[PDB]
RNA sequence: UAAGGAACUCGGCAAAAUGACCCCGUAACUUCGGGAGAAGGGGUGCUCUGUUAGGGUGCAAGCCCGAGAGAGCCGCAGUGA
RNA sequence: CGCAUUAGCUAGUUGGUGAGGUAACGGCUCACCAAGGCGACGAUGCGUAGCCGACCUGAGAGGGUGAUCGGCCACACUGGGACUGAGACACGGCCCAGACUCCUACGGGAGGCAGCAGUAGGGAAUCUUCCGCAAUGGACGAAAGUCUGACGGAGCAACGCCGCGUGAGUGAUGAAGGUUUUCGGAUCGUAAAGCUCUGUUGUUAGGGAAGAACAAGUGCCGUUCGAAUAGGGCGGUACCUUGACGGUACCUAACCAGAAAGCCACGGCUAACUACGUGCCAGCAGCCGCGGUAAUACGUAGGUGGCAAGCGUUGUCCGGAAUUAUUGGGCGUAAAGGGCUCGCAGGCGGUUUCUUAAGUCUGAUGUGAAAGCCCCCGGCUCAACCGGGGAGGGUCAUUGGAAACUGGGGAACUUGAGUGCAGAAGAGGAGAGUGGAAUUCCACGUGUAGCGGUGAAAUGCGUAGAGAUGUGGAGGAACACCAGUGGCGAAGGCGACUCUCUGGUCUGUAACUGACGCUGAGGAGCGAAAGCGUGGGGAGCGAACAGGAUUAGAUACCCUGGUAGUCCACGCCGUAAACGAUGAGUGCUAAGUGUUAGGGGGUUUCCGCCCCUUAGUGCUGCAGCUAACGCAUUAAGCACUCCGCCUGGGGAGU
RNA sequence: CCGAAGGUGGGACAGAUGAUUGGGGUGAAGUCGUAACAAGGUAGCCGUAUCGGAAGGUGCGGCUGG
RNA sequence: CCUCCU
């Protein structure tokens, strides 16, 4: 369930766009990507199993991204919480951390006010 | 190592070792037990005196103690000046220092412990052979 | 048989010592069986509790076997030879 | 905290019931019952250690230390016990025992420097047998006061840290004076030469601290008690009194900047050179390295950047050292993938939904002394220093939420993983039997002088007829051709044929199951060759061994022989460059081309061609990776899980 | 009754020391050969066995890091 | 076959 290598390596190769197995947070994750501008959209078929939709992401539309040079890396199984006060800041801005909380995600600001921390991306 | 690996065993730090052994090791009398204690010299009994050629590339006769320190080790020292301060049978205080040419000698000779005289006339930092400034 | 205790003698030869039962405990070494009763220790009579607990025999009465305890008693010494 | 090269420990042990004891709960003690308790989350044992505030270091994570100063603990010559009490099971007590000191006219007594000083001894090394309770704090007492080596002071010691200095400032002879020499010099050097201005301090005499609050003694007044005006005490209120340091700090004022500069370093790291004397000597050295007759690193002699009465040397700790890597490293060839499986524990685990709320997150409340370091930081002239308000401080309670994620329960799903069904290939394994070729030996026929061997020879075998040739017999071992970066197997491995028994893989189909999965320390198993045991077998080959050569020698290579062994059965051994020098699983990330076993689909009657596709097996090559070589969908790429392993070379796989 | 010290006993563990002995390290210019590095003059190396003053040799199997 | 030390 690692979204991640797949969008890293079809983005080094500069791939249109890219199918993968959907899970609630792997969509939930593809739209928070989407916050900037990749997925057009996808085609939810007739359900067999439980993510043979795929997310369809694509965000490569044009012949070379306007968005290139994605990168992301700490997905460990190892569990890594983060404090709301505490939470990291991918470049000191310039990059988003998807903080998975009980009702939340995304900035520094959006710690403290959301809360949970949980998970921690780049 | 994978961190599964780590919490069953932790890392291990290298052993340094001190470059002088004999320094580290106390006595007692009453328990005849070495004691750990850090000292910087170590008075000794001079059990021979000689010379002996170093190592290549250089030739020479250096001129050595075997000693018998108060915590009963026996090490080799060096007689450091030059003239003859190879001196006998006698007390004497030894260094923490390593004649690079000679395999063995990990110590000197404190020069000024007793008799002494190095280098006479010293050009500066006059206080490493026991030369007493004269007026 | 005082004191001593192998000084005796080719040589502890001879003698002395040890010795039963129950209990504790037991090394090197080993062919894993052993070594082993290793070694070294402790207990041991009699009386009462008591025809004890328990067991054998028997319908019972009774007869027989019988720990382990507790409390005593006596002697220099209780497997008192 | 360390050690598994410490794996079992415990028997008042674990719980019960009762009794007793204790300030007190309790195997705390005992009686009587059971059979427990602890331990791979490390029991038990051994080693080491007082713990903490802190301290040193570091960007931090961390690491080290736990002298001085504060708190908790423990101990008081060694060991045992109680007494007295609110409280020791006693630091200058006792009782008893022991080893030591003292006294004893010998019967018996006395004591414990880990209190201050001091001594001896040990050691590299650590003070005065000092003065005073004036101050602060104790104990006692109503108070005066006494006692106080607590404490305040002073002595000692550059052992630290630091003072504010040891002046400021005017002033170019660049003199004097130095060691060099291209016989000339040049820099110190406005600093001094000649001064001429100020007192941080002190060179000698006069003033003189603060520290002292007082406690009381006394005199008075409101309050509460008071038979009461007694007579005291307690709130405001007078008056009173005392200093070890010490005639010491600090001031004035002369003699007057006089008394107050130092040590170390100068190849490079790191800003800083020449004579002479040695001649691998003498010596030097943190590292690299200097010296053998022209030494910018040695002996001496003259010459210069830091910090500032010291700085050199040795010792210890942290850093540098992303050099044990959580932060933050590795394992094709540098050190490093376990020889390979099966698997217990453990670690990790597809998708949906519901519910739960241990983890996760979050609000609020309590503590985390004082000192120290630090945020604002103030005061004492700033300081080498003292106060307040904060902060940090917790994998910490308690409680109320949130519920995505991790975990638990319930319900689903089919993509993983299995089952069924239908095909396929295979030297996969075990057992029994069977075949042909060749070698060897034996017998016999024919035949006759060599054969064999080498670089060249010789030993061998041959006229007791070898070798060659023909025929037959005996026996053992290995399987030409097929045969192929072909196949199968977890690896080691597996190659004549046949049968018997038997394991796995691949393809297709999706009927069924519905995370049933992955990895896997320890454990168990398998594991080339050699080797070992017992019993067989023994053609060929052939360690050893012998002989012949070769050679200086030849315990080798070459030749001729030849034992174990190679083979079989059973058992053991457990290792190999057991290699892809590449752990397993999963996903993802250009192409091109062979080949092995399948599948589907083209027009076609097939064959055949072409397209697609699964699983192997090769070659080339993108991106990416790499120290480079190279790797590259069979990754050494990009990721996640789990295991194994590495930490300079030797010593030593000892 | 409990009970310190003491006594006796057989074990456990740790250090020191010991005739002698074993390899190891180190040491300007010792002796013997020449095993390895080139096809190192018999490709080398790994495991194992055996033999030999010594490097090493030889057998069997393995590897290419020939 | 061997080729002293710095
Ligand atoms: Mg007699
Ligand atoms: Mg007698
Ligand atoms: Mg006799
Ligand atoms: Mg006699
Ligand atoms: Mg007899
Ligand atoms: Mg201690
Ligand atoms: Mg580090
Ligand atoms: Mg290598
Ligand atoms: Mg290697
Ligand atoms: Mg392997
Ligand atoms: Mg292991
Ligand atoms: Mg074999
Ligand atoms: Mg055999
Ligand atoms: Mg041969
Ligand atoms: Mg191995
Ligand atoms: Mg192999
Ligand atoms: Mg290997
Ligand atoms: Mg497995
Ligand atoms: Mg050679
Ligand atoms: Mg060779
Ligand atoms: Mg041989």
């Amino acid at each position: 369930a690692d979204m991640l290598t797949r969008i890293r390596n079809a983005n080094m190769v500069r791939h249109e766009k890219l199918e993968i197995p959907a899970s609630k947070l792997k969509r939930e994750i593809a739209e928070i990507l989407k916050r900037e501008g990749f997925i057009r959209d996808v085609e939810f078929v007739e359900d067999s199993k439980q993510g043979i939709i795929r997310v369809f992401l694509k965000y490569g539309q044009n012949n070379e991204r306007v968005i290139t040079g994605l990168k992301r890396i700490s997905k460990p199984g190892l569990r890594v919480y983060a404090k709301s006060n505490e939470v990291p800041r991918v470049l000191n801005g310039l990059g988003i951390a998807i903080i998975s909380t009980s009702q939340g995600v995304l900035t520094d600001k959006e710690a403290r006010a959301k809360q949970a921390g949980g998970e921690v991306l780049a | 190592p994978t961190i599964n690996q780590l919490i069953r065993k932790g890392r291990v730090s290298k052993v340094e070792n001190s470059k002088s052994p004999a320094l580290n090791k106390g006595y007692n009398s009453f328990k005849k037990e070495h004691t750990n204690v850090s000292s910087p010299q170590k008075r000794g009994v001079c059990t021979r005196v000689g010379t002996m050629t170093p190592k290549k590339p250089n030739s020479a006769l250096r001129k050595y103690a075997r000693v018998r320190l108060t915590n009963g080790i026996e090490v080799t020292a060096y007689i450091p000046g030059i003239g003859h301060n190879l001196q006998e049978h006698s007390v004497v205080l030894i260094r923490g220092g390593r004649v690079k040419d000679l395999p063995g000698v990990r110590y000197h000779i404190v020069r000024g412990a007793l008799d002494t005289a190095g280098v006479e006339n010293r050009a500066q930092g006059r206080s490493k052979y026991g030369t007493k400034k004269p007026k």
